[PDB]
DNA sequence: TGCATCCGTGAGTAAAG
DNA sequence: TATAATGGGAGCTGTCACGGATGCA
């Protein structure tokens, strides 16, 4: 039903390892990434396509993809041709395939073996603008990039180095995620800080701060039309379902109207501007009606230099100007005589 | 009632710093933040029915 | 539980492989398997050991589902349900009437069952979802976009956690959650818990909530306006 | 032509497919700074369409003239503006999700098809239970594994991955 | 004393009422049988008998010895509209529908 | 609303009435012209000022906003003619 | 005519509306005892009787 | 107050909590400016 | 073949808000 | 990037009637 009791119980299932458990498993780690690296260096293959091979075998065919880093697509075919070509190696060499897929298992096995400890630190970040679940994901995620860069030699219990890249998953989700207009990491991290500042101003000053002394307790290069700018920026959008009034009777959309859409008024304003504006060149000739729409785009929809309007006419540039002006000329006596387009100049 | 609220949240924040941070220098101002139960305060003011 | 094979010359298989009775474990072939499991290569104890375990395909989730129902032969199940319409007991002739009403409704649609599951989610168009400044500088915005945005975030990491090998603990939780998320852009509130935006017990308004009611579509804008 | 009939039915992936125009790949909207949409993000002009009338994003392309044209620099086609209320877009789940309507509502079409009652398509689709496609011979607790049979999560893992235990 | 807006909302979807009167599925002749504690009515066709068992208090609108229609009602109270189709036919409930609705 | 010089509710009952009366050509410009036909609103307006009788209306857009909804959820909407062959109310806008 | 760079959005009375002025409120930032939102420059209210 | 158990060290401090909304003498508030009134409620008493 | 029991769903219009 | 750290909190409640699916005896 509740899916968080659901996967604590899938977690409550992996027992918790020994000392000697955790060292073991770590150990086969370590030893199953140096054979892949030996396995690299005998067959000359790429060691992520060995790797990928080794790990489909030991997760089953439930699993197979293409990995994007890997040249190849991966196919059960040709994992099967590379295991074949594994398969083919002298004891000694065969002996780190082995090497390889015990490592494999073992890193499982740790993973699911230290998935609790993911759970109680995200507990201390919900709140934040991420769901618990999404939280513990994301410190898996930190829990594998710690499996997979831990050194058992440093005599550090495992906890230890899989806390830092579990808080440093969780901190990088909740600043990737959080916003609905997403804002970069370390902008967020500038945010934060502001706010911090701000709050601190407010708890000695007993009243919320102006923009300049938080200015002043952010140092230089900080003035009070930066903080105003950085406050701006990052205000969060607001739901258009949001409530007006006490029933359910009203959203908060319902009041914005659309600006995009042009408005009838605006349409037929256009296309009685359109209209007229054929009615004043009909006064011209022929050439000189073509020579204005092609110089100011009514025909095409691009405004032509004087060059191509005089190469389409078979003129001189200096005579397709000439006519360009004296048809503009005929257009403004005409317009001051019967004044029928002044009004849709605004 | 509503302040009774927000004063819940701000200790679950005040619990949540004390478990981490520097232990040696924890004071009451580095312990508490006001904000949730401003928060409280302003909802049951200006969106209560 | 498991079954020793000790080995004196070259091992055939590594650890990890599915092994039935009749297979070749090392040694040229000389030592074989005898019953159904997994193998354990232990290099230290020079043993091939095999744990007694079946190869067996046991899915969860709508992967399964699907797989069943494009597994259904409409016509041979028509047949059966017509057989279990001549049954005397009366509910077992309503079930297969009941039955029957949905595999007929499909034969003569031509829609595929396993349509009902869904592979390619779509995305409504952003003018019906807007993102308006709003007089003043802010910014508006429908629920559908944060819906969609838990939607995308969950399944890009269940790629990379499947493109990272990641353990089935891990897996299982990233697809339950992802259910669940799709579940709350079509349906929210319907299963389970209803999405909130954070700091506010307003439930999210999904594609059904925009649908129905006397705020739908139907009523408030199509019926009337 | 006239509308006389207006029908309704099942959307397959190729039809959802058919309808996109781009698949929705990242979870963001428009960027902080340009107020501009983001790449492959929720409002794209490359899927969805241009926000002015007959311009591409970058501003290569801003007249009639060119209508139908897919900007190379910015990949945004000049249209009109009114087509980002009308051009779906998708995403691809890494696995396959049940359309809740055909789950929950009682009687469910899907728990129907496959004869699976409402608390086991829940177990199955919310990964509470397995369901077998294929038993490849198993045998769990002196009876051979049907198919489409309902293993619990220690139940499968005995079958799959044998039984064992460790004591101190 | 009515039953208004609530009676008229009954009959326009067709729901059993709660103070249902019971109705005759066959004819025949009735035959009362009326102990000091529990109670009985009896419908007998030329080859068949029908038991109604009725609580003890319930008005009859039936005399002993009587040839009642089938569907006729038996106890006062509200007729089941399904009860009515299935012993009578669609003009009679059409006619009952019509009616009771104008009553109120 | 009156503060955002908005229009009247003409809503579900004052369709039945006018459909009571019969009034199909009424009831269609509430449907169409006068409320979310932008084409047909245009139009109109244009017709009005220039002296002309009204056009008749085209699809209302909220009705391509429920098309649009439903193909969200996963179920494909199909205007058809008499011949079952497929009615674009798109106008080719949005198939590629 | 160039087209100015700038357009008219002014507050005009609306339908039906209208009086007597009877106070008028300026407040504008960088002014003194003044800090209005993130990014209005001034705020104006007039009163009409 | 602070106090470690284990080191017994008491640090003490007044801290600033914001602000509370204070009623006018009729008995109402000003809110953003506006007045507003908090109407009484009524409710089933707690109890057996 | 019959009942209790549970879950889902709907519960007036316009106005202002 | 390294002391060790390993299973969560919030429920929140004066209808109501029906219809239809599930559950028992
Ligand atoms: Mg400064
Ligand atoms: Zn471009």
């Amino acid at each position: 039903s509740d899916p968080v009791r659901q996967y604590l119980h899938e977690i409550g299932q992996v027992p918790l390892l020994t000392l000697e458990e955790e060292v073991e498993l770590a150990r086969k780690v370590e030893e199953g990434m140096e054979a892949i690296k030996k396995l690299s260096e005998i067959t000359g293959l790429d060691p992520d396509l060995i790797r990928e091979v080794v790990r489909a075998k030991i997760l089953g065919s439930a699993r197979v993809r293409h990995i994007p880093g890997l040249k190849e697509t991966l196919d059960p075919k040709t994992v099967e041709e590379i295991d074949q070509k594994l398969k083919s190696l002298p004891k000694e060499h065969k002996r780190y395939l082995h090497i390889a897929r015990e490592g494999e298992a073992a890193r499982q096995h740790l993973i699911e073996a230290n998935l609790r400890l993911v759970v109680s630190i995200a507990k201390k970040y919900t709140g934040r603008g991420l769901s618990f679940l999404d939280l513990i994901q994301e410190g898996n995620q930190g829990l594998i990039r710690a499996v997979e860069k831990f050194e058992y030699k440093r005599r550090f219990k495992f906890s230890t180095y899989a806390t830092w890249w579990i808080r440093q998953a969780i901190n990088r989700a909740i600043a990737d995620q959080a916003r609905t207009i997403r804002i970069p990491v370390h902008m967020v991290e500038t945010i934060n800080k502001l706010s911090r500042t701000a709050r601190q101003l407010q708890q000695e000053l007993g009243r919320e701060p102006t923009y300049e002394e938080i200015a002043e307790a952010m140092g230089p290069g900080w003035d009070a039309k930066r903080v105003e700018e950085t406050l701006k920026i990052a205000q969060e959008p607001v739901s258009l379902e949001t409530p007006i009034g006490d029933e359910k009777d009203s959203f908060y959309g319902d009041f914005i109207p659309d600006e995009h859409l042009p408005s009838p008024v605006d349409a037929a304003t256009q296309s009685l501007l359109s209209e007229e504006l054929e009615k004043a060149l009909s006064k011209l000739s022929e050439r000189e009606a073509m020579v204005l729409k092609l110089r100011k785009g009514l025909i095409d929809g691009r405004e032509h230099t004087l060059e191509e309007v005089g190469a389409f006419f078979g003129v001189t540039r200096e005579r397709i100007r000439q006519i360009e002006n004296k048809a503009l000329r005929k257009l403004k006596y005409h317009e001051s005589r019967t004044r029928k387009l002044r009004d849709f100049l605004d | 009632d509503q302040f009774r609220v927000g004063l819940a949240r701000l200790a679950r924040g005040v619990r949540e710093r004390m478990l981490m941070g520097s232990e040696d220098s924890l004071t009451p101002a580095k312990l508490v933040n006001s904000r949730p139960l401003e928060a409280a305060i302003r909802e049951f003011f200006s969106r209560s029915q | 539980k498991a079954r020793v094979y000790p080995f004196e010359d070259d091992v055939e298989v590594s650890t990890g492989d599915r092994v039935a009775p009749g297979d070749v474990l090392a040694d040229g072939g000389k030592v074989k398997s005898d019953v159904y499991g997994r193998v354990e290569v232990d290099l230290v104890r020079n043993v091939v050991r095999v744990v007694e375990s079946y190869d067996i395909d046991a899915r969860m989730g709508a992967e399964a589902i699907q797989q069943l129902l494009k597994e259904l032969d409409l016509e041979a199940l028509e047949k059966e349900l017509l057989e279990e319409m001549k049954h005397p007991s009366r509910a077992r002739r309503a079930k297969a009437r009941k039955r029957l009403e949905v595999v007929r409704a499909f034969l003569d649609s031509g829609n595929r069952p396993e349509w009902m599951i869904l592979e390619a989610v779509p995305v409504l168009p952003p003018d019906l979802r807007p993102m308006v400044q709003v007089d003043g500088g802010r910014f508006a915005t429908s629920d559908l976009n944060d819906l969609y945005r838990r939607l995308i975030n969950r399944n890009n990491r269940l790629k990379k956690l499947l493109a990272q090998g990641a353990p089935e603990i891990i897996i299982r939780n990233e697809k339950r959650m992802l259910q669940e998320a799709v579940d709350a852009l079509l349906d929210n509130g319907r299963r389970g818990a209803p999405v909130t935006n954070p700091g506010s017990d307003r439930p999210l308004r999904s594609l059904t909530d925009i649908l129905s009611g006397k705020q739908g579509r139907f009523r408030q804008n199509l019926l009337g306006k | 032509k006239e509308v006389r009939k207006v029908r309704i039915a099942l959307a397959s992936p190729e039809k959802i497919r058919s309808w996109s125009y781009g698949e929705v790949e990242k979870p963001e909207t428009i960027n902080y700074r340009t107020l501009k949409p983001e790449r492959d993000g929720l409002f794209d002009e490359r899927i969805f369409g241009p926000i002015k009338d007959y311009e591409c994003a970058c501003g290569k392309y801003k007249r009639q003239r060119f209508e139908g044209k897919v900007c190379e620099r910015c990949g945004v086609e000049v249209t009109k503006s009114i087509v980002r209320r009308y051009r779906m877009g998708h995403i691809e789940l890494a696995t396959p999700a049940a359309h809740i309507w055909f789950v929950k509502d009682v009687p469910s079409k899907i728990g129907t098809l496959l004869d699976l009652s409402a608390t086991e398509l829940e177990q199955v689709l919310y990964f509470s239970k397995y369901i077998v496609l294929d038993p490849k011979g198993a045998i769990l607790n002196g009876v051979p594994v049907e198919k489409r049979q309902l293993l619990t999560d220690e139940e499968y893992r005995e079958l799959r991955y044998g039984k064992q235990e460790t004591y101190p | 004393i009515t039953q208004g807006l609530p009676r008229v909302i009954e009959l326009f979807e067709a729901r059993r009422p709660k103070a249902k009167a019971v109705i005759s599925e066959i004819d025949g002749v009735v035959r009362i049988e009326e102990t000091e504690e529990k109670l009985s009515v009896f419908v007998e066709s030329e080859g068949f008998s029908k038991e109604y068992k009725l609580p003890k208090e319930a008005r009859l609108l039936v005399k002993d010895g009587d040839y009642v229609e089938a569907g006729q009602p038996l106890t006062r109270g509200a007729i089941d509209p399904h009860q009515l189709l299935e012993a009578k036919g669609p003009e009679a409930v059409e006619r009952y529908l019509v009616e009771e609705i104008q009553k109120v | 609303g009156k503060a955002q010089f908005g229009g009247q509710r003409f809503g579900e009952m004052e369709v039945w009435a006018l459909e009571a009366y019969g009034a199909a050509h009424t009831l269609q410009e509430m449907l169409t012209l006068k409320s979310d036909d932008i084409e047909g609103r245009n139009a109109a307006y244009e017709a009005i000022i220039k002296g002309e009788d009204v056009p008749e209306p085209s699809v209302p857009e909220s009705f391509r906003v429920l098309v649009k909804e439903l193909q969200a959820l996963a179920l494909d909407v199909q205007t058809l003619d008499e011949k079952d062959n497929p009615v674009d109310i798109f106008e080719g806008l949005a198939s590629k | 005519e160039k087209a100015r760079d700038v357009k008219d959005t002014s507050l005009r009375v609306p339908p039906g509306e209208g009086g007597i002025v009877v106070r008028t409120v300026r407040l504008r930032r960088g002014d003194p005892g003044v800090e209005l939102k993130p990014g209005v420059r001034e705020v104006v209210r007039v009163y009409v009787a | 107050q602070l106090i470690h158990k284990d080191t017994g060290l008491i640090k003490e401090d007044e801290v600033f909590l914001g602000h509370i909304p204070l009623m006018t003498e009729d008995g109402s508030f000003i809110i953003n400016g506006a007045d507003r009134v908090i109407v009484s409620q009524i409710h089933r008493s707690p109890g057996v």
